[PDB]
């Protein structure tokens, strides 16, 4: 009887391990994907922020020259 | 090891060591600067029984080691500790031999010249690096930002440095070091948590509470009003799940901890907040470029991963300085690696090998040659 | 004695499953946060980009008026 | 009860409760902080059959009661226990009603603010004290010494605190709490006596061995040399007559027990000896006054009745610090009552009733008023 629980737990834990590990692989792949996307988006929003800054200085120059 | 003889790039930042190869985008071996030693003596056998423990090994073995800092605020305790940790980094972590690769190192701002002379001498005797170069982390963070104008706020774990650089030139006359850093943050949080009922002294809880600072801490927009509304604040109060499983709840402390750098009078510093240190730094130099300094301020360091520094920074500087020109901060994500990136940038160009500090120059003029070879 | 060996394997899977569940959870929360950041940062980039475009029309008219 | 409405002065020290009237030189009711409860259930009749036992009653009934500590290192277990012991102190021991006398209380250094808010609230609801004031025992010991400059070493039974105060001003930035105290001393002595052949676990033997510490213990001038000469030491070895009548002989242990505080590595603390904790405390503050701190150190607590702390203290500090200025310790006899004396001193002057914490202030602002009324 002690042995049937041993084996029963072994089988259940083995299948649970497979499911948990496949879940880990997919979670890791999604993490890598989304991290790369986040890095690209951060670079792009840095670009857009500096560009907006550029727009601001040039606008200032235009308004002083017009005055 | 790469087939090419490319250089080593190592940032020995005050709080983290990040090492790797030149031409790489990120350092390969990154570890905190804690060092663990056996808390007791040897009677057992069959395993362990090793003196120095560094890196993730010590992180896993924090509880049975006395955790000591070979460097604190730049001061050097024992060069043997650096010898061992560099051995570990080069061979056990980087899997590289320093014989065939020159090393580019970064040092804390305004580090002692005697410290540089001793560290370089022990390095050259102990190791067999072909060539050398050491630079201040300020210009490295500048290189990471890639803009020659700005004031760098380097917030390490031992010192916070404010350094202005205009059009890629250093301004030592307007550079200052403040003794507030991660250590102070942990200390202050320790005393507040003591007033919350939890009183610990050991370093494991130090790392736990710095992790809490990494996760939950705020930078208060308005201080006394936020404790006034944080009196009850069921929603605003935030909790953490400590690894043992207990739920530890913290409210106003989240934004009352980083505030101490801004408000040093809490634990007794004559120097005012770090924004005052950036302000004075700015006015020390000629008036005209000050506006550009206002608009080109950069912040660097591992602490910068926290929220709230940017908004507080701009608002207080605008309060202190006239609000005509718009002030904006720039801070790329994961900027604690940025210094190391700049090191790679230094090795990128072909002029860098014109001023490698070779072995024979040191053999001729001793360590003193660096006094003429770096600056 | 056979049971000891099987229990050892059972134990190893138990610890591996606990560790796997914790790392799976950490990766999943990390990357869900990363994807939420992806969407939010997309919207931030688009809004700053439209502001930049608007600035460009204004600045064009500004240069015309200056001349 | 005195015809005058003079205030109550109560020192709830971590290890001893000393209560009395204002204007008195010594507390009237002094008892240890142990609390006994019936080890078994009730079947007999005609006498006894009472739950809480406090004071000398529990001291006489130690064997029949599970001996429990309502406070340990500041942490509070059950407020009902304090309720009962305060009832006993006020009515059975002080023969006073708290309705007509405001209370001045002393609390352990850096006690939780939540602890203060809960204890004050339960106090005000349960009791009818007219007015309140609570103060840190550090400034009380300072008042007993009557000198505004010095560093106070408060060695209670749960915590040892080092607190620097210069010209009557607190320095929380340089204040530390160490988890070594009487409990540790008893524990360490318990394990050594276990290695001597006598192994007990119960609290009666805890009190016996702390009595042994009170009577026979040394503070070794030189440690390993004194065990080397204590190998035989027929004269140096000292004996005690336990109340059962057996003669228990102890040699080097007499000076190997307090040494655990001085050398924490014996039972595994990262923190070094308490002299290192006073040293670091001193340097944290500005350099200049440090000499005065060296020359004005004070020690307080019941433990201070032991010999050897003064000589060890001065010698080690002189070893650590430069030996130009002369370091001297001051410690008046029977200084464990000194805190309570300082409480009387507080009630001596006529300005003290300007900041009594009255009932109506607490009724208006709840417990939160103390956050603004004491500090
Ligand atoms: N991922 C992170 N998030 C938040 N804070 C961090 C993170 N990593 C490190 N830190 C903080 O950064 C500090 C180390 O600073 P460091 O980057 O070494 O300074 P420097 O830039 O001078 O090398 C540590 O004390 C730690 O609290
Ligand atoms: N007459 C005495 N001689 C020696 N030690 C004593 C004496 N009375 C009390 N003690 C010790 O003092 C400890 C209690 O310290 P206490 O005075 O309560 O600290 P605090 O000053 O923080 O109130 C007890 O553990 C006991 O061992
Ligand atoms: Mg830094
Ligand atoms: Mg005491």
């Amino acid at each position: 009887k002690k042995l049937k629980g041993t084996e029963d737990e072994l089988d259940k834990y083995s299948e649970a391990l497979k499911d948990a590990q496949e879940k880990l692989e997919l979670a890791e792949k999604k993490a890598t994907d989304a991290e790369a996307d986040v890095a690209s988006l951060n670079r792009r929003i840095q670009l857009v922020e500096e560009e907006l800054d550029r727009a601001q200085e040039r606008l200032a120059t235009a308004l002083q020259k017009l005055e | 090891d790469e087939d090419e003889t490319t250089a080593l790039v190592c940032d020995n930042g005050s709080g983290l060591v990040k090492a790797g190869f030149a031409g790489d985008d990120a350092p390969r071996a990154v570890f905190p600067s804690i060092v663990g030693r056996p808390r007791h003596q040897g009677v057992m056998v069959g395993m362990g029984q090793k003196d120095s423990y560094v890196g993730d090994e010590a992180q896993s073995k924090r509880g049975i080691l006395t955790l000591k800092y070979p460097i604190e605020h730049g001061i050097i305790t024992n060069w043997d500790d650096m010898e061992k940790i560099w051995h570990h980094t080069f061979y056990n972590e980087l899997r590289v031999a320093p014989e065939e690769h020159p090393t580019l190192l970064t040092e804390a701002p305004l580090n002692p010249k005697a410290n540089r002379e001793k560290m370089t001498q022990i390095m050259f005797e102990t190791f067999n690096v072909p060539a050398m170069y050491v630079a201040i982390q300020a210009v490295l963070s500048l290189y990471a930002s890639g803009r020659t104008t700005g004031i760098v706020l380097d917030s390490g774990d031992g010192v916070t440095h404010n350094v202005p650089i205009y059009e890629g030139y250093a301004l030592p006359h307007a550079i200052m070091r403040l003794d507030l850093a991660g250590r102070d943050l942990t200390d202050y949080l320790m005393k507040i948590l003591t007033e919350r009922g939890y009183s610990f002294v050991t370093t494991a809880e130090r790392e736990i509470v710095r992790d809490i600072k990494e996760k939950l801490c705020y930078v208060a927009l308005d201080f006394e009003n936020e404790m006034a509304t944080a009196a009850s604040s069921s929603s605003l109060e935030k909790s953490y799940e400590l690894p043992d499983g207990q739920v530890i709840t913290i409210g106003n402390e989240r934004f009352r901890c980083p505030e101490t750098l801004f408000q040093p009078s809490f634990i007794g510093m004559e120097s005012a907040g770090i924004h005052e240190t950036t302000y004075n730094s700015i006015m020390k130099c000629d008036i005209d470029i000050r506006k550009d300094l206002y608009a080109n301020n950069v912040m660097s360091g591992g602490t910068t991963m926290y929220p709230g520094i940017a908004d507080r920074m701009q608002k207080e500087i605008t309060a202190l300085a006239p609000s005509t020109m718009k002030i904006k901060i720039i801070a790329p994500p994961e900027r604690k690696y940025s210094v190391w990136i700049g090191g790679s940038i230094l090795a990128s160009l072909s002029t860098f090998q014109q001023m490698w500090i070779t072995k024979q120059e040191y053999d001729e003029a001793g360590p003193s040659i660096v006094h003429r070879k770096c600056f």
